[PDB]
């Protein structure tokens, strides 16, 4: 139903990120990456609201985090801009939760 | 990418009223979605389509109840596509 892939992102191809001082860590960063066709559906219903959305996206099953760091870095730079946290899972299912934020 | 019409009776059956069978359209299929975790924003990075009716008709009734008949309204679908879920 869904699909899974680690994929590179133009805002993450390659990631930069800059710190006080204005010391640079670039590096490129894969993301997890689902997509595919979820089964949906719009229906009348009584009363408010009208209408009723069993509307599904893939979404990644998070199950850990994974700290990816950059490797490019100017002389002198804070470590806290030398790693990104980014959650990681292995499959993909169909779920809501992207819609609501 | 499938988003179709179905038909659907349903039932009214309700204590005290008289029983109504009412014929409305939804929408039912498949469309394309992809999404990944963007932490630059620390949000959810959505593209997605969704299987919505774009034009409806509203569709009135009178429910024969025996305390007080009631006046119902249902949307039916009258074209279904895949749209942005978000409009």
């Amino acid at each position: 139903e869904c699909e899974f892939a680690m994929r590179l992102v133009p805002g993450f191809n390659p990631l930069r990120q800059v710190d006080a001082n204005g010391k640079e860590c670039r590096g490129n960063v894969e993301l997890p990456f689902c997509k595919g066709y979820c089964k949906t559906s719009e229906s009348g219903t009584h009363g408010f609201p009208p209408r009723v959305q069993n509307s599904k996206v893939c979404t990644l099953v998070t199950t850990s985090t994974r700290k990816v760091v950059l490797d490019d870095c100017d002389d002198g730079a804070d470590e806290s801009v030398k790693f990104v946290m980014v959650p990681h899972g292995t499959d993909c299912e169909c779920s809501a939760v992207p819609l609501e934020q | 990418n499938s988003c179709k019409k179905v038909g659907v009776e349903e039932l009214i059956n309700e204590k005290g009223c008289d029983l109504m069978i009412i014929r409305i359209n939804r929408c039912r299929g498949h469309c394309f979605s992809f999404t990944f975790p963007n932490p630059l924003t620390k949000k959810y990075s959505v593209h997605a389509k969704c299987c919505r009716m774009v034009e409806w008709e509203m569709l009135e009734t009178e429910l024969k109840c025996s305390k007080g008949n009631r006046n119902l309204r249902i949307p039916s679908a009258t074209q279904c596509e895949c749209f942005d879920c978000l409009v």
